[PDB]
RNA sequence: UUAAUUGCGAUAACGAACGAGACCUUAACCUACUAAAUAGUGGUGCUAGCAUUUGCUGGUUAUCCACUUCUUAGAGGGACUAUCGGUUUCAAGCCGAUGGAAGUUUGAGGCAAUAACAGGUCUGUGAUGCCCUUAGACGUUCUGGGCCGCACGCGCGCUACACUGACGGAGCCAGCGAGUCUAACCUUGGCCGAGAGGUCUUGGUAAUCUUGUGAAACUCCGUCGUGCUGGGGAUAGAGCAUUGUAAUUAUUGCUCUUCAACGAGGAAUUCCUAGUAAGCGCAAGUCAUCAGCUUGCGUUGAUUACGUCCCUGCCCUUUGUACACAC
C-alpha cells in the first residue's frame, strides 16, 4: 500500500503551487526544503510530503 | 469476650484486602498497591498508569 | 529506605486517595485538579479550583483541617504539609468541574436536555474545538436509554485523544 | 562531603531539564564531575483482564509504568550543597541525596 | 574383550525366590524383573556383590549366585548402611525389614487389612476401590470398573 | 612455548588425566561412592561403578580452574539438569551437594584449590602447576 | 562407501526420478466431488520427491534397529536406481497410476 | 600505540566482539583456539571466512573474539560474522582498499548475511495464544 | 474395564544375546565379502543382538582386519580394507 | 489500485466531521555527537601457572590514564518503494536488480466512528429504583466440614505410545521480571547427608547482590536394543523435614518401589507466512504451601503458500420479497 492520504495529496498540490522554484528533483534537498517551509509535527509525515513532492517533480520534468 | 476473633488471619486472603473497595478476592498484591483489579482499571487513567501496547 | 518502585506506587495511590477525597467532598466547592510538589521535608499540593472563595472558609479553617488531617495521619510537623488554592482562567477547561456542576444540577431537578445543552453552550463560549456530553440511564422511562449532544469535531482515537482531550 | 544526588522520576522532560540545568550549574560554578550516569529504563508490566466478571473473550491488557534513573556524585562544600538543595529545585522529579 | 565359554552347567530354566525367572539377560535387570526389586536396588546390590556389569545372569558361578541371594535376603551381613530397605518401621515389629516376591503382597495384605479392621479412611477407600491419594475422581480414572 | 588447558581437546585430555590420576592413587578416597546417583533429579545410577570419582574430581578441578570462584551451589546448578517429574513437565534440578562438597574438600586436601574471599575457592599455585604439568605429560605420552 | 559414485549425483538423480511428474487435483463440480489430472511444476516435483523420500525414511526407521541415517541412505540408493519396492518410487508410480486412470 | 581494530558479529541474542591486530597469526575464541568448540560442523561453519580468505596473508596478524549471549548456533554465527568484519576492517585501515573492496565482494558472493545482520528479529507473543500468531484453540461445545 | 485392543503376538525372533564358539566362528566366517559394515547390518544378517554386534565389532577392530573411518556415537559407519 | 468513501477520477453536487489513515511504545542501522571504579578495551609493580624463550587467564578499589567497539538516555539522522526496467484513459498503482536495515505501511500493539445485543456483571464497593431480615434476621464472628465429592458425557491441557532413542559422564548460552522498616523476601557461606533437611552476619532498596540465572532440549564418548521392555510414568505401601499451633480425602520435596492404559487414534475439527508453526525452557500473577494454567521473554528452528470464492464468514452494488422482535 504505497498510496498517500488526502492530507499528503493536498499538501503536495498546495505547497507545489506556490513553492515550485525553491525545490527541485533532488530528494534530499526536497526533504530539507519542505521541512523548513512547512510546520510538520511528524518526521514520517514530512518524509511522506517530501517523497510526493519528488514524485510530482519527476512528473513535471517531462510534459 | 476475648474469643470473638480467636481464629488467625495472618495469611491467605483473610489478611489481603483491597485499599479502595475492601475486596478480598481478586486482590493483586504486586508492588504493594493492594487494590482489586477493576479498581486498578478505573484508577489507572488518573494515577498515571497509561496503556501504550 | 524502602524500594523506589513501591515508593512511587504509594505516591500514586496517595494521589488517587486525595483525588477521590477531593472529588467526593470539594466537588460542590468547584474542585478541578491537583498536583503534588515534592520538596525536602515539605509537601506542597496545589489546587486549581472554581469556587475558591467558598472552598477557602472563613480565615482558612477548612484549609487548616485539610492540612492537619494528612499532617496527623503521617505524623507531619504542622506546616510541612501545605496546600495552595488558585483559580484558573477559562473554567470551561475542566471536564471534572463541568461534570460535578451538572451532577448537582440533576439532584437539583433541572431538565436533562436543557441542562446538558447549557453545559455545552458554556463550554462553546469557553472556546472548545469540540464538546460532547452523553447522559445514559432512565429518562422518564423504565428502560435504560443513552443519548448524546455534541458540537465541533471530537477525535475518538490516538495519542491526540491521549493528550489533547479532557474526559 | 562525598554525597550522591540521584533522580528517580517518571517525568522524562522534567528529568531531562533538571539534569541539564544541574549540569550547567556545576560546570558554570567549576565543580569537577563525571557525567550523569544513566540507568536502563525500568518497565513495570501489570497484566489485567478487562472484564470485572468472568465473561467475554479471554482478552487482556498490560498496564505499563516507566522509570528513568540518573545519578551524579558530588564532592562539594557544605554551604554550596545547602545552596543547591535550596535553589535550582525543579518539581516533578523525585530527587534525593545520600552520602557515599 | 573377555570371552568365557559356558559349559553344560548352564540350565535353560532357573528357579529362585519361588518364581520362574529368565536368564540370558543382564544380571542387574534379571534382578529387576524379580518382584519387589527395581533398577537402583539391583544395581547397588550388584555393586556390593562385585560382579561385572557387562556380564549376563546366565554366565555366573554358584558362589556368585549364592552371594547375590545372600545380599538380597540379608544386607546387614554385607555391611549395608541399613536404610536401603523397602519396608522399614512396620507395625508388627517397628524396625527395618526387607521384602521379596511373596513378601510384598503378604505385607500389603497385612497392613491394608489392619486399615480395614480399624475402619480407617484409607482402609475404607481401599475396600471401596477408590482413589486413596486424594485424587480427583469426577472425570479422570473411569476405566477401573 | 606454553600450553594452557583452554587450548587442548576437552574429552581426551580429561580421560588421560583421569587415567594418570587413577594410576597415581594417593587421594584418600572416602568410600561412600557407588551409592549415590550424583543428583537428586537423576533416576538411575551412573554406569562405571568402579570409577567416575576421579572423573568428577578432574571435572570440578578443570571447571574451577577456568572460572575464578564458584561454589557448591554453582557446581550443583551446572552438573544438574531436569528430572522427568512424571506427567508434569521438566524443570531444572540441582546435582548432588554432598558429593560436590566432598570433592571440594578432597581437592582442598590435595591442595589443587584453596578457600577464597567473597565465598568460594580459587586455584592454588601448586594446583595450577601440577594440573598443567600433567596436561603436558598427557600431550607427551598420548602419541 | 557403497556405490562409490558421486553421492550428490546419486541423490540428485534420486530426487529427479522420484519427482511426481503428474498427479491430480480435487474438483467440486456439483453433486459429487471428482478428480482431474494435471501436470506439476518442477518446484513441486522436487519438493514432493524429497518429501516422499523423507516420509518413507521416517516410516522405515520407525520402530526398528535400523538407524534413520542408514535407512535414509538405502532409501536414496533405491530411489536413484529403481527397484519397485522403495517407498518413494512405490508412491510415485501409485500417484502416476491414479492420475492416468483418473484422467 | 598498537594498531588494533575492534568489530563485532551479531545474531538473535549473540554478540561476539573481535579484536584484530598485528600478532603471531592465531585465531582464539573465548580464550580458546577456534578449533575447539567441538560441534564438528559449526567448527567448519566458523572456519568458512578463514577457509575462504586463506590464512597465509595474515602470518603475524591475530584475532581475539570473545562471545556472549544466545545459543550455540547464534554464537558461532556471530563468531563468523565478527571474524569476517574485523578482517575487513584491518584490510581497510592497514592494507590497500583495492584488496579490501574485492575481499568484501568475495564475502558478499559467499553469503550476504556474513556482513549484513539478519533482519529476523524476535516476534512478541500476543495475549490469547501460546505463540505470536498461534491462538490457543477454538471449541464449539 | 475393556482391553479394547488386538494385541496380536510378535514373531518371537531368534536374536542371539549370549555368544558361544559356534556363533563366534560363524560371524567371523560370515563377515567377509560384505562391502558395508554396521551394527544394523550385523543384526539383520547374523540375527544377533546389539550387545553381541558391538562386542564383536570392537574385538575385530582390536585384532585388525578392517580400518574404520568414523566412530561417531549412535551412527557407526565401517568398510572393509581389501 | 490499495488493507481501507485509501486515492485517481467521473459527476446535482459543493463544502465539512468521525472512523481509517495519521498518532504513540517495542524490535531492527550508526564503529558518528554528549555520558559509564555499579564492566571492559588497551600499558605497569603484586602477579601464579603453562613455565625458563619473545604468548593466554583472572583478582590486587583513592593503585597511575583515553574511550564505550560489548549494560545505556537524548534535537538524534534514516526506507519516503531510493535509483532503474516492464503493464495501466500509461494518472493513481502493481511485478522485478542492489550497496542501504528491513522495499508485504520495516514489523508487533494501544487507542479505535455511528447505532445495537435485552450478551456478562447487583458475588467490586456506605450506589441505587422495586420486593427480603429487623430481632430464635440473610447483620459481624467461633469449631468442624463442603466447593477435591463419582456410575457417566464433554473443553484449552502436561507426559506419552521409543532408537532423531531411554539412561550415564564430561563442554557452554541470554532475555522479559521480582525481591526485607517498624516487617523479615530473594537467599551469596563454612558445615553435618542418598536426597529433601538443619546455623550469624557478611549482599541488596536494588547496571552494584540474589543472577555469567553455568535453564532445557543441545555437542563427545558410554549401557540396552525391539521384549509393552532399561519405553510410558501411575496405581498401591515404607520412610526422611522447612508450610501452616492445625495434611487428613497422599498439600508438598527426595529414596526405594509399582511396571498399570498407551504400539501415532474413527467420524470430526484449532494455529500458521516469518526467526514465525512447533519443540524446549525461564521470570512474574495469584505465593503461608502447592502450576501440568495464564501474562511475557529467550534457545533450537522447517518444507510448505503469493491463489481462490468451492465450504464457512465480511463489505458494496443490483435485484426479488406476502419479512420488519426482521429466514
Amino acid at each position: 500500500g504505497r498510496v498517500r492520504t488526502k492530507t499528503v495529496k493536498r499538501a503536495s498540490k498546495a505547497l507545489i503551487e506556490r513553492y515550485y522554484p525553491k525545490l527541485t528533483l533532488d530528494f534530499q534537498t526536497n526533504k530539507r526544503l519542505c521541512d523548513e517551509i512547512a510546520t510538520i509535527q511528524s518526521k514520517r509525515l514530512r518524509n511522506k510530503i517530501a517523497g510526493y513532492t519528488t514524485h510530482l517533480m519527476k512528473r513535471i520534468q517531462k510534459g | 469476650e476475648n474469643v470473638w476473633f480467636s481464629h488467625p488471619r495472618r495469611y491467605g486472603k483473610g489478611s489481603r484486602q483491597c485499599r479502595v473497595c475492601s475486596s478480598h478476592t481478586g486482590l493483586i498484591r504486586k508492588y504493594g498497591l493492594n487494590i482489586c483489579r477493576q479498581c486498578f482499571r478505573e484508577k489507572a487513567n488518573d494515577i498515571g498508569f497509561n496503556k501504550f501496547r | 529506605l524502602i524500594s523506589k518502585k513501591r515508593k512511587l506506587v504509594a505516591d500514586g495511590v496517595f494521589y488517587a486517595e486525595l483525588n477521590e477525597f477531593f472529588t467526593r467532598e470539594l466537588a460542590e466547592e468547584g474542585y478541578s485538579g491537583v498536583e503534588v510538589r515534592v520538596t525536602p521535608t515539605k509537601t506542597e499540593v496545589i489546587i486549581r479550583a472554581t469556587r475558591t472563595q467558598d472552598v477557602l472558609g472563613e480565615n482558612g479553617r477548612r484549609i487548616n483541617e485539610l492540612t492537619l488531617l494528612v499532617q496527623k495521619r503521617f505524623k507531619y510537623a504542622p506546616g510541612t504539609i501545605v496546600l495552595y488554592a488558585e483559580r484558573v482562567q477559562d473554567r470551561g477547561l475542566s471536564a471534572v468541574a463541568q461534570a460535578e456542576s451538572m451532577k448537582f444540577k440533576l439532584l437539583n431537578g433541572l431538565a436533562i436536555r436543557r441542562a446538558a445543552y447549557g453545559v455545552v453552550r458554556y463550554v462553546m463560549e469557553s472556546g472548545a474545538k469540540g464538546c460532547e456530553v452523553v447522559v445514559s440511564g432512565k429518562l422518564r422511562a423504565a428502560r435504560a436509554k443513552a443519548m448524546k449532544f455534541a458540537d465541533g469535531f471530537l477525535i475518538h482515537s490516538g495519542q491526540p485523544v491521549n493528550d489533547f482531550i479532557d474526559t | 562531603i562525598k554525597i550522591r544526588i540521584t533522580l528517580t522520576s517518571t517525568k522524562v522532560k522534567q528529568l531531562e531539564n533538571v539534569s541539564s540545568n544541574i549540569v550547567k550549574n556545576a560546570e558554570q560554578h567549576n565543580l569537577v564531575k563525571k557525567g550523569p550516569v544513566r540507568l536502563p529504563t525500568k518497565v513495570l508490566k501489570i497484566s489485567t483482564r478487562k472484564t470485572p466478571n468472568g465473561e467475554g473473550s479471554k482478552t487482556w491488557e498490560t498496564y505499563e509504568m516507566r522509570i528513568h534513573k540518573r545519578y551524579i556524585d558530588l564532592e562539594a562544600p557544605v554551604q554550596i550543597v545547602k545552596r543547591i538543595t535550596q535553589i535550582t529545585i525543579e518539581p516533578g522529579v523525585d530527587v534525593e541525596v545520600v552520602v557515599a | 574383550s573377555l570371552v568365557v565359554q559356558e559349559q553344560g552347567s548352564f540350565q535353560h530354566i532357573l528357579r529362585l525366590l519361588n518364581t520362574n525367572v529368565d536368564g540370558n539377560i543382564k544380571i542387574v535387570y534379571a534382578l529387576t524383573t524379580i518382584k519387589g526389586v527395581g533398577r537402583r536396588y539391583s544395581n547397588l546390590v550388584c555393586k556390593k556383590a562385585d560382579v561385572d556389569l557387562h556380564k549376563r545372569a546366565g554366565e555366573l558361578t554358584q558362589e556368585e549366585l549364592e552371594r547375590i541371594v545372600q545380599i538380597m535376603q540379608n544386607p546387614t551381613h554385607y555391611k549395608i548402611p541399613a536404610w536401603f530397605l523397602n519396608r522399614q518401621n512396620d507395625i508388627t515389629d517397628g524396625k527395618d525389614y526387607h521384602t521379596l516376591a511373596n513378601n510384598v503382597e503378604s505385607k500389603l495384605r497385612d497392613d491394608l487389612e489392619r486399615l480395614k479392621k480399624i475402619r480407617a479412611h484409607r482402609g475404607i477407600r481401599h475396600f471401596w476401590g477408590l482413589r486413596v491419594r486424594g485424587q480427583h475422581t469426577k472425570t479422570t480414572g473411569r476405566r477401573r470398573a | 612455548p606454553g600450553v594452557s588447558v583452554r587450548d587442548v581437546a576437552a574429552q581426551d585430555f580429561i580421560n588421560a588425566y583421569a587415567s594418570f590420576l587413577q594410576r597415581q592413587g594417593k587421594l584418600e578416597v572416602p568410600g561412600y561412592v557407588d551409592i549415590v546417583k550424583t543428583s537428586s533429579g537423576n533416576e538411575m545410577p551412573p554406569q562405571d561403578a568402579e570409577g567416575w570419582f576421579y572423573k568428577r574430581a578432574a571435572s570440578v578441578a578443570r571447571h574451577i580452574y577456568m572460572r575464578k570462584q564458584v561454589g557448591v551451589g554453582k557446581l550443583n546448578k551446572l552438573y544438574g539438569g531436569a528430572k522427568s517429574r512424571g506427567v508434569r513437565p521438566y524443570k531444572h534440578i540441582d546435582a548432588s551437594g554432598s558429593i560436590n562438597r566432598k570433592v571440594l574438600q578432597a581437592l582442598e586436601k590435595i591442595g589443587i584449590v584453596e578457600i577464597s574471599p567473597k565465598g568460594g575457592r580459587r586455584i592454588s599455585e601448586n594446583g595450577q602447576r601440577d594440573l598443567d604439568r600433567i596436561a603436558a605429560q598427557t600431550l607427551e605420552e598420548d602419541e | 562407501v557403497l556405490t562409490d559414485q558421486n553421492p550428490i549425483q546419486v541423490v540428485v538423480d534420486a530426487i529427479t526420478n522420484t519427482g511426481p511428474r503428474e498427479d491430480t487435483t480435487r474438483v467440486g463440480g456439483g453433486g459429487a466431488a471428482r478428480r482431474q489430472a494435471v501436470d506439476v511444476s518442477p518446484l513441486r516435483r522436487v519438493n514432493q520427491a524429497i518429501a516422499l523420500l523423507t516420509i518413507g525414511a521416517r516410516e522405515a526407521a520407525f520402530r526398528n534397529i535400523k538407524t534413520i541415517a542408514e535407512t535414509l541412505a538405502e532409501e536414496l540408493i533405491n530411489a536413484a536406481k529403481g527397484s519397485s519396492t522403495s517407498y518413494a518410487i512405490k508412491k510415485k508410480d501409485e500417484l502416476e497410476r491414479v492420475a492416468k486412470s483418473n484422467r | 600505540a598498537v594498531p588494533s581494530v575492534q568489530t563485532f558479529g551479531k545474531k538473535k541474542s549473540a554478540t561476539a566482539v573481535a579484536h584484530v591486530k598485528a600478532g603471531k597469526g592465531l585465531i582464539k575464541v573465548n580464550g580458546s583456539p577456534i578449533t575447539l568448540v567441538e560441534p564438528e560442523i559449526l567448527r567448519f561453519k566458523v572456519y568458512e571466512p578463514l577457509l575462504l580468505v586463506g590464512l597465509d596473508k595474515f602470518s603475524n596478524i591475530d584475532i581475539r573474539v570473545r562471545v556472549t549471549g544466545g545459543g550455540h548456533v547464534s554464537q558461532v554465527y556471530a563468531i563468523r560474522q565478527a571474524i569476517a568484519k574485523g578482517l575487513v576492517a584491518y584490510h581497510q585501515k592497514y592494507v590497500d582498499e583495492q584488496s579490501k573492496n574485492e575481499l568484501k565482494k568475495a564475502f558478499t558472493s559467499y553469503d550476504r548475511t556474513l556482513l549484513i545482520a539478519d533482519s529476523r528479529r524476535p516476534e512478541p507473543k500476543k495475549f490469547g495464544g501460546k505463540g505470536a500468531r498461534s491462538r490457543f484453540q477454538k471449541s464449539y461445545r | 474395564k475393556k482391553k479394547w485392543s488386538k494385541k496380536s503376538m510378535k514373531d518371537r525372533a531368534q536374536h542371539a544375546v549370549i555368544l558361544d564358539q559356534e556363533k563366534y566362528d560363524r560371524i567371523l566366517k560370515e563377515v567377509p565379502t560384505y562391502r558395508y559394515v554396521s551394527v544394523s547390518v550385523l543384526v539383520d544378517r547374523l540375527k544377533i543382538g546389539g550387545s553381541l554386534a558391538r562386542i564383536a565389532l570392537r574385538h575385530l577392530e582390536k585384532e585388525g582386519i578392517i580400518k574404520p573411518i568414523s566412530k561417531h556415537s549412535k551412527q557407526a559407519i565401517y568398510t572393509r580394507a581389501t
